[PDB]
């Protein structure tokens, strides 16, 4: 149960490992996707952007699945780079259209009987 | 509440709201983001409108089938506006006319119509009204473009008392008519500006900021009968935004002060034309005029919503006017315009 | 037949009726709230009560292959007249 | 047939099969841990997940067996299995006009080493499997999407995830670009209860558990 | 009046008299403005004030544990004991009686239909009560469908 | 017995993040697990068999126009189908759902009889035949 | 305040460690009844709970100890401050 099969990575320690460059690699190229993409988002809130990503998962112990993570995250900074993806693919990450959802008990009360 | 009309839904399109809109107009600039809005989360609207219906074509996709309901209805008429407004829990104003109209003037477009469409719609039993007026309607003002805006302001709050009322500073966006149009003179050899425009305060206000400022005011119980005024974070010198979206759009800034009575010349004699004037003497004095600082009536920030700065949200509508050389360049090149702090 | 709502609103035969304000009606503005006249209720109570003297009586419909599937409703009622449940026409035996 | 109705059989290809089902299995027996031949002389060769190499280049350069065609290679989705996948290639025979299917087990994160060099028609057959399921081939040339939207998150085949998906498009006119939302219908699947509590066909009935 | 939500469109625990707990899930949702039952009493407490930490679902059910620790164990009968204990408090109240015959409340039938809101709230149920009453006459709906 | 690079982790199994059910649905759907009980008015038992995995049921209103059942809850039509149970629950945390279950109501063995029916001191002689 | 208005022990039924409560209100229930007859003893009976403490004060203040494998002789004593510090 507890051996198992190492996908990509023995131990947490490399796993951070293929984070590291594969951040640098997300770090790197926010001024040319924010180039040629012709959007009008600054590079800083990309770059801090980034980093969001990069903490919701940011909690996982099991070396697989947070290099799996690495390699579901390589998989789209060359579908950007090579111009494969649209505005309309990394504005998505950039949730804009929809109105602030509600945080307090209160506003959750008020807009309808739904957790 | 009616049954049919409590909301439900998380706020998306097919979700129900219980708003039902009947704005005035919308097939203009603040009406089409007013609307996509409004279909935000499902409110019924019904936009009646007067002109081709192919050029409210567009207004379709903002809203589920059936949301957005489209009427013929004549401003000259009576019961065209009442024909729209029967079983309306809001209506809102938008008509108006930059320029002047052999069938319609300042006066008609800015008195004559929101009066008769208030009247019926408290008589029809409307709950909410929110009738726009201009930040700088002063009725001894120069411009018959504020003045009008006056007369009619007390005009509609007379015949509806609890109508809010909607007075932004200037609007800047797509086609704003505003940033496009200070653009546009690059055609005419240098900017014809006045003295050099040294002596003109502006505090735009953006789009998305102005356009949810309505449906917040629609939302909160308390703007029954108040005076809103929406204004930009920051003010700034009229000729302190010439270069900078001359700049912005990397056009040849070109400043050429010049007698205002020639501009006034200029001015009638683009309205010869038979089709839309490019410029009129009343958005002549409207330019130079300097936008009030008043305080005591409440802004944007209010219902909850903060102002956009100028600076932020421009490099969407003028990187249109850029060359070929320059369609790639970033607002980095640019800088902020000097703003003139209150 | 057909009935006619206090907005005018004409009733189809399922009894659907706006109320006063009831904003949804503003789809029926400038345009015509479809209602098919025939009422199927009042369009079969009219028609002739069969009269045959058995217990039990097919009820096809007319057209066997192109009616309902037939049944064999009772005749045996004399309070109230047995129908087909498709064909909803009445069938009554006279003096049974 | 004296019973039209009902489709006639055929032993002759059925113990055939059998027979080759047994000349495999005697081969391999560190690989292959179950052989069926079915009812309709279908031949299953249940293998381990190191095997997808050799037993399928067994079965693509051997004398007697001759099956260089890839069909197909297609995973069922079991949530009740501790291995919800179950990566299922197909192989045909010019030479002998038969078909193989071979079956691996799989969980979310354990990887199977691509099969491209077996059989190079695989190269686009596990850009979707990695799409549609989620199963991550090793060693593998390119893994990118060629099914999901670009950009799209979850892999939708599933079978915890939604009919409707969760993102759902509109062209929203105060940015001029189509822009995603949470997805929320006009109508909802009406599902239907259709399985019958009486059973079915006792001859595949479960035994007593 | 707060518009509280009924037994189907609520998750609710319910015991029985003999003090299995029962829950209750979501079929249907609430009609309209009205939200659940304790939704309203959290969401006054928070405004008024004296806002009460159990913001959660499950979080209710762990203060309901800890207020009662056979409440939170759903389909149990937790075993209750100790009735010579009640007993001796029993001796020594000594109120003697009231003589009036124990009449039930639901002496007939027709008493039996009529208990709660819902069922009053209930037409066709109440047809039964017409029914009891006279008897089969009036109740009599044809179908022929 | 399966050496390659082996490597040990004790954690148990999650796979939410790489799933990616969006924040609102991982923790906001209570998923209770219980063994369809049979319809009451039909006789066969082929449904008490195995478990599902069906969620907690949001909002339905009415669509404006046509009456429709809109609903923005994009997981409630669909269930899961388990053998046993404890892959079940074992499915449950793995993408880590609020998480609850009931045990199968195993029908208890009912000691019928015909002679009983007609008996010569026991009540249980039946009115009609 | 701290004034107190009702007391709760939550005991387990054949627990080893809930004998001491259950020694408690066995022998000595009825006459800490007759201690204090005007305040419930809510001395719930539920299963696999070890014998716990629960003490709702006024205001809304509700304060426990952890009696877990007591003693008859000493849960009383263990309540006792709580009667003492009632208010
Ligand atoms: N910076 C600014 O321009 C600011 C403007 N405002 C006020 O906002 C209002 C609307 O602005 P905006 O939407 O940008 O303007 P547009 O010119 O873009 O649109 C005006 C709208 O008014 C309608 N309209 C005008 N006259 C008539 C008439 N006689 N009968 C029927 N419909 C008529 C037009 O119909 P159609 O499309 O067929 O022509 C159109 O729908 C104006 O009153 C304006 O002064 C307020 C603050 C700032
Ligand atoms: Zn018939």
């Amino acid at each position: 149960g507890t051996s198992v099969k190492p996908i990509f990575s023995r131990d947490m320690n490399e796993a951070k490992r293929r984070v590291r460059e594969l951040y640098r690699a997300w770090y790197r190229e926010v001024p040319n996707t924010v180039h040629l993409f012709q959007l009008d988002i600054s590079v800083k809130q990309g770059r801090d952007k980034v980093r969001e990503m990069f903490m919701k998962n940011a909690h996982v112990t099991d070396p697989r699945v947070v290099d799996l993570l690495v390699i579901k995250g390589k998989m789209e900074l060359e579908e950007t780079i090579n111009v494969w993806k649209q505005r309309t693919h990394i504005m998505r990450f950039f949730h804009e259209t929809e109105a602030p959802r509600p945080t307090d008990f209160l506003s959750k009360f008020y807009v309808g009987h739904d957790p | 509440l009616h049954h049919a009309l409590i909301p439900h839904g998380k706020g998306g399109r097919s979700s129900v709201s219980g708003i039902v809109a009947t704005v005035f107009g919308a097939t203009g600039f603040l009406g089409r983001y007013v609307v996509n809005h409004l279909g935000r989360m499902g409110s019924q609207v019904i936009v009646p409108y007067r002109c081709e219906p192919y050029d409210t074509m567009h207004l379709r996709p903002m809203g589920d089938l059936g949301q957005i309901i489209f009427m013929e209805w004549n401003g000259k008429d009576k019961d065209s506006i009442r024909k729209v407004v029967e079983h309306s829990n809001v209506v809102i104003n938008l008509v108006g006319r930059e320029w002047e109209t052999k069938n319609f003037d300042f006066e008609d477009v800015f008195v004559k119509i929101p009066h008769a469409i208030a009247q019926v719609s408290k008589e029809a039993g409307v709950e909410k009204l929110i009738h726009i007026s201009h930040l700088n309607a002063d009725i001894k003002s120069p411009s018959r473009y504020l003045r009008s805006k006056a007369v009619g302001e007390k005009e509609v709050r007379a015949a509806f008392p609890e109508a809010t009322i909607i007075k932004p500073s200037d609007i800047f966006g797509r086609e704003d008519r505003f940033l496009n149009y200070f653009a546009s003179m690059r055609w005419f050899g240098g900017v014809p500006l006045i003295s050099l425009g040294k002596e003109t305060v502006k505090q735009p206000v953006y789009i998305v900021d102005v356009s949810k400022g309505i449906i917040n005011a629609i939302k909160d119980p308390d703007a029954k009968g108040k005076t809103f005024a929406f204004v930009g974070p920051n003010r700034y010198l009229l000729f302190d935004l010439v270069q900078y979206i001359f700049a912005v759009a990397y056009r040849p800034f070109l400043p050429y002060p010049l007698p205002h009575f020639a501009y006034r010349w200029v001015g009638r004699l683009f309205e010869v034309s038979p089709f839309e004037p490019w410029t009129t003497r009343d958005k002549v004095e409207r330019v130079h005029m300097s936008d009030m600082t008043l305080p005591h009536l409440p802004g944007l920030e209010d219902l909850g919503i903060q102002a956009t700065p100028l600076e932020l949200k421009a490099i969407e509508v003028l990187r249109r006017h850029r060359t070929y050389r320059w369609l790639t360049s970033e607002m980095e090149d640019v800088k902020p315009a000097k703003t003139v702090n209150i | 037949g057909v009935r006619t709502s206090p907005t005018g609103e004409k009733v189809t035969h399922t009894g659907q009726a706006y109320d006063d304000g009831d904003y949804r009606r503003v789809r029926f503005s400038d345009r015509q709230k479809e209602v098919n006249e025939n009422f199927a209720i009042d369009l079969i109570a009219e028609q002739p009560v069969s009269e045959v003297g058995s217990r039990v009586i097919s009820c096809d419909g007319g057209g066997g292959a192109l009616g309902h599937p037939r049944v064999y409703i009772n005749l045996d009622k004399e309070t109230k007249t047995g129908t087909c449940g498709y064909c909803g026409l009445q069938f009554r035996q006279p003096h049974h | 047939d004296t019973r039209p109705t009902i489709r006639p059989r055929n032993d002759v290809v059925h113990k055939q099969l059998s027979a080759f089902g047994q000349y495999v299995a005697e081969i391999l027996p560190k690989y292959v841990q179950q052989v069926q031949v079915s009812c309709f002389n279908e031949l299953e060769i249940f293998i381990h997940p190191d095997g997808v190499i050799p037993v399928l280049t067994f079965l693509r350069d051997h004398t007697n067996a001759q099956f260089k065609s890839l069909a197909d290679l297609t995973a069922v989705d079991v949530p009740t299995r501790q291995n919800r996948f179950e990566i299922v290639y197909n192989l045909l025979s010019l030479r002998f006009n038969s078909q193989i299917r071979v079956k691996t087990y799989t969980d979310e994160l354990t990887p199977i080493e691509s099969s491209v060099t077996v059989y190079k028609a695989a190269n686009w057959y596990e850009r979707e499997i990695w799409d549609m399921f989620g199963v991550f081939f090793a060693n593998h040339p390119d893994l990118r999407r060629i099914l999901t939207g670009y950009g799209f998150e979850g892999h939708p085949f599933r079978k915890d995830f939604p009919l409707s998906g969760y993102v759902e498009l509109r062209y929203d006119d105060e940015v001029k670009r189509v822009v995603a939302e949470p997805v929320e219908l006009a109508q909802e699947f009406r599902k239907f209860d259709l399985n019958s509590p009486w059973e079915a066909f006792p001859a595949y009935r479960q035994p007593p558990e | 009046i707060l518009p509280g939500a009924a037994y189907t469109e609520k998750s609710a625990t319910y015991v029985n008299t003999e003090g299995r707990a029962q829950q209750t899930k979501v079929a249907v949702t609430p009609p309209g403005l009205a939200r659940e039952d304790w939704k309203i009493i959290r969401a006054l407490s928070e405004i008024a004030g004296m806002t009460l930490p159990y913001d959660t679902l499950d979080q209710v059910r762990s203060r309901l544990e800890e207020v009662s620790p056979n409440l939170v164990r759903y389909d149990d009968v937790e075993g209750a004991n100790y009735f010579q204990q009640a007993n001796e408090l029993s001796k020594l109240v000594n109120q003697q009686l009231l003589a009036d015959p124990l009449v039930p409340p639901q002496l007939t039938i027709k008493d039996f239909y009529m208990t709660d809101s819902i069922s009053r709230a209930s037409q066709t149920m109440a047809k039964c009560v017409k029914a009891v009453t006279e008897g089969i006459q009036a109740v009599e709906e044809p179908s022929i469908c | 017995t399966q050496d390659t690079q082996l490597i040990a982790v004790d954690e148990k199994l999650d796979i939410t993040t790489l799933t990616g059910v969006p924040e609102e649905h991982i923790k906001t759907r209570k998923v209770r697990i219980f063994v369809p009980a049979r319809n009451n008015m039909q006789s066969g038992v082929n449904n008490t068999k195995k478990w599902k995995m069906e969620f907690d049921t949001r909002e339905r209103w009415e669509n404006p126009l046509m009456g429709w059942s809109s609903t923005a809850d994009p997981l409630s039509n669909l269930v899961l189908t388990f053998s046993t149970k404890e892959d079940a629950v074992a499915f449950a945390e793995k993408n880590g759902w609020s998480f609850d279950v009931e045990e199968r109501k195993v029908p208890k063995p009912k000691s019928k009889s015909y002679g009983a029916n007609f008996s010569w001191n026991k009540r249980t002689r039946v009115s009609t035949k | 305040k701290l004034g107190l208005r009702e007391i709760r022990i939550h005991l387990c039924q054949r627990s080893p460690g809930s004998q001491g409560v259950r020694d408690f209100i066995e022998k000595r229930y009825v006459e800490l009844k007759k201690a204090n007859p005007d305040l419930p003893i809510l001395i719930r009976e539920c299963s696999d709970v070890q014998p716990k403490l629960w003490a709702r004060y006024a205001f809304g203040q509700e304060k426990n100890v952890s009696l877990n494998n007591f003693s008859a002789d000493q849960v009383t004593r263990t309540l006792e401050n709580v009667l003492s510090g009632k208010a």
